[PDB]
């Protein structure tokens, strides 16, 4: 009891995906190299984890969360399995992107009004 | 022997609020099985059934 | 009237007792001998410890301190004063010679500490409309969940069903 | 029909005396009851409420 | 008052504390260099067993842009004296008994943190 | 269960209760830092305790007193304890029960910076 | 519990915990290495011979004496130790397979310190600066957690869990 589990209707896996065209991205923007970095600059800045490897360090959250979301939303570069998380208490910006993330979809809200109109 | 703990940061699940202690929030299950029941009081019951 | 001593420690001491007593210049106010009021302390001491050892040393400088203390000149006053016999202020601890405010914190503090300590009381609604059958008493408290009953004063732990 | 009307008041009521130990309990003003810590004593009058 | 580490000069490693016996003063020796220096906080370590901590200085600016936080009108800003502001507890592990909230200011470029 | 008059009073049982319940220097103690005050009347820190008393460096073992009056302690036995446990070595200069800060200070008489630490642990 | 990507190797775990009791020294347990090794010899190790940067990589900011005191003790307890040399000495004895002579201890405390630990992060010739910054993050975390100012992590939390569908496990 307990240990046995089954999926919900709605849940889905992720299959998996590549981290080249997130890196890429990432890269092209202001994003210094944590190879190259002043070791002081680290503290007022957030720290950037792909699939557990601490790579980069940037200089604004607020805006490339808000970037990485859009990106996502438009289906381009990234995959909609991908999930960038946002830690508020201590600036770390995790992303994951290999298998067995289990998620489900859901539907967007952006102030007080969803996207699922009538259209 | 316990309320229901914050399994999320600071909450016990999404839908709530950080720092969210009042009753519904927690477990109270303010319905009864003849008028239905809440999804959040719904999980809360199955955990307890567990 | 203190005896006099020939030990040197014992006269350091007077002259340290008398020179702490008059800071504040209470004694002037109050026409009291500081001098003889330091030999009696001494004598007090010397008494009550019978050596010249590192308890009675303490004790001098703890005496001193205390007398000397401005936060607390009330206690220094009334010494002066005669309101603390030199044996009851040899005699006196730290906890006795605090200015009033510090023992009314320290009490404050003593009331608080000793009503965490205790227990919270096991709740219930309490009535007298059941008969308490190990003391023979009607005062009790009931608790339904089958109503569990609880004795007040004989305390009987029985159950209804 | 009446029941109903009762059962919800009480529910209110209960719910507005949690809000208010809540609030005092933020303001800090509801003060540690012996043999426990402020969360434990928070805890256990939302309890026996 | 506290302490914190002062490297060395050339080799840049720990200094040890030394109590110079000879000009009777405290000094801070390096184990592998021999540099020395004259000290001036007169105080090698600290412990605090309540350890009262301001959570203050714990708290950043960046929280006030969280969706998952509470948000109140009742309290305004100080300093730019703005409306929306959010409060929560403490939110760190070994909390002694306390859930006094810490209020931080929603708006850019005001940052301002307070508690009541 | 008391058996005195504590039995029926909580005043008189509060103590019987701090007499059965353990108390270390942790529990009273709040702050401790160590200092290396090379001459012991100079007292770098702002205290007027050590002239009227009177080795390169001591401890200043601050305490509590919230604590120490809810368990009723004095600073007479905690430095008659504190002296005899380490022996003769030491010599703890204990504050009058009048002054607001509860500071002690302690100093070692006769690899002797970690001395302090060690036995400050 | 580190793993590149569904690589040949099983996925290496680096157990960085501290001891409870001087007090709080914080050790290690490597791959292939029976005993534990102390976090300041595999920073000189990986080739950091000042303390300023071992520090800089482990704590991001200096003005916080109240953090400095927690690694102050774990860092003056391995001082004999400078050198890279050493460092890899040190290391290797540890290991399950001492060599007979010098330089093969050496040799595989430089393999297990460079194929072994943290794969993730990076397997090639030149890759031990992340390497030394991911272990100063782990050590940062570490002691964010014994501080307090951060909960633990909860084990049971799916969030930190994979599920492994017919294609791993195949
Ligand atoms: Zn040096
Ligand atoms: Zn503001």
């Amino acid at each position: 009891v307990g240990l046995v589990k089954n999926l919900a209707l709605m849940a889905y896996i992720s299959v998996g995906s590549q981290p080249s065209p997130i890196l890429e991205f990432l890269e092209e923007w202001s994003m210094e190299n944590l190879e190259e970095i002043s070791p002081a600059a680290i503290a007022d800045a957030t720290k950037i984890f792909v699939n557990g490897c601490w790579v980069g360090i940037h200089k604004d959250p607020e805006q490339l969360m808000n970037t990485l979301r859009k990106l996502r939303r438009q289906m381009d570069i990234i995959v909609s399995e991908v999930s960038m998380i946002r830690d508020i208490r201590e600036r770390e910006i995790r992303i994951y992107t290999d298998a067995g993330r289990i998620c489900r979809p859901l539907l967007i809200v952006e102030k007080q009004k969803l996207l699922l109109k009538k259209r | 022997g316990k309320r229901i703990p914050f399994g999320f940061k600071h909450r016990t699940l999404p839908h709530f609020i950080k720092d969210d202690y009042g009753p519904e929030s927690r477990g109270f299950v303010e319905n009864s099985y003849l008028a239905g029941l809440t999804p959040t009081e719904f999980f809360f019951h199955a955990m307890g059934g567990r | 009237r203190a005896p006099s001593t020939s030990d040197s420690v014992r006269l350091k001491c007077r002259e340290m007792l008398a020179a702490a007593l008059r800071t504040g210049d209470d004694y002037i106010a109050i026409g009291a001998d500081e001098e003889e009021l330091g030999s009696q302390i001494e004598e007090a001491i010397y008494q009550e410890i019978r050596n010249t050892d590192m308890k009675y040393k303490n004790r001098v400088r703890s005496r001193i301190s205390n007398l000397k203390d401005a936060k607390n000149p009330n206690l220094r006053k009334n010494v002066l004063c005669g309101n603390i016999p030199p044996d009851l202020f040899a005699r006196m601890t730290a906890e006795e010679m605090a200015s009033d405010e510090l023992k009314e914190m320290r009490k404050n503090l003593t009331k608080e500490a000793i009503r965490e300590h205790q227990m919270a009381k096991t709740g219930g609604t309490q009535t007298d409309l059941f008969t308490c059958g190990k003391c023979k008493k009607k005062n009790c408290t009931y608790t339904q969940v089958t109503t569990f009953v609880v004795c007040n004063e004989c305390g009987n732990r029985w159950k209804f069903c | 029909s009446k029941t109903y009307q009762d059962i919800q008041n009480t529910i209110k009521k209960a719910k507005q005396d949690v809000i208010e130990v809540i609030e005092k309990a933020h303001n800090n003003e509801l003060e540690p009851t012996p043999g426990n810590t402020l969360r434990q004593t928070f805890e256990n009058q939302v309890n026996r409420i | 008052g506290f302490v914190g580490i002062r490297f060395c000069q050339e080799c840049n490693n720990m200094l040890y504390p030394k109590e110079d016996k000879e000009n009777r003063i405290l000094l801070y020796a390096c184990r592998n260099c021999d540099y020395q220096q004259e000290a001036d906080n007169s105080c090698i370590y600290v412990n605090k067993i309540t350890h009262e901590v301001d959570e203050l200085t714990q708290i950043i600016a960046d929280v006030s842009q969280d969706p998952t936080l509470p948000r109140t009108e009742d309290h305004p800003c100080q300093k730019c004296g703005h409306k929306e502001a959010v409060f929560f507890q403490s939110h760190s592990a070994r909390a002694e008994d306390a859930m006094r909230l810490y209020y931080v200011c929603t708006a850019p470029h005001c940052g301002h943190r307070w508690t009541e | 269960f008391l058996l005195g008059q504590s039995a029926r009073d909580a005043e008189r049982a509060k103590d019987i209760l701090c007499r059965l319940e353990h108390t270390t220097l942790r529990k009273v103690t709040a702050n401790t830092a160590i200092y290396y005050d090379p001459n012991p009347q100079s007292t770098v820190v702002a205290e007027d305790q050590e002239w009227v008393n009177v080795s390169p460096w001591l401890l200043r073992v601050e305490l509590d007193r919230k604590h120490m009056t809810d368990r009723k302690l004095t600073m007479e036995q905690i430095a008659e304890k504190i002296n005899a446990g380490f022996g003769d070595d030491l010599n703890c200069i204990f504050n009058d029960d009048n002054a607001e800060k509860l500071v002690l200070r302690i100093r070692i008489m006769n690899d002797d910076d970690v001395f302090l630490r060690c036995i400050e642990s | 519990r580190s793993c590149l990507e569904n690589s040949s190797r099983p996925t290496s775990t680096i157990w960085v915990s501290m001891l409870a009791r001087i007090g709080q020294r914080i050790v290690a347990t490597l791959p292939y290495i029976k005993q534990e090794v102390p976090i300041i010899i595999v920073f000189r190790a990986l080739g950091f011979v000042s303390d300023r940067d071992i520090l800089e990589h482990i704590i991001y900011d200096f003005e916080d004496p109240e953090m400095m005191e927690m690694v102050k003790p774990s860092l003056d307890e391995a001082f004999v130790i400078q050198e890279q040399n050493v460092a890899l000495n040190f290391i290797g004895s540890r290991g399950a397979k001492p060599g007979v002579t010098k330089e093969k201890r050496i040799k595989y405390a430089k393999e297990v310190l460079q194929k072994e630990m943290l794969p993730h992060v990076g397997v090639s010739d030149f890759c031990e600066t992340k390497k030394a910054y991911f272990l100063g993050y782990m050590v940062h975390r570490l002691l964010l957690a014994a501080l307090g100012r951060r909960e633990l992590d909860d084990r049971d939390h799916y969030g930190n869990k994979r599920l492994d569908l017919a294609g791993p496990l195949l």
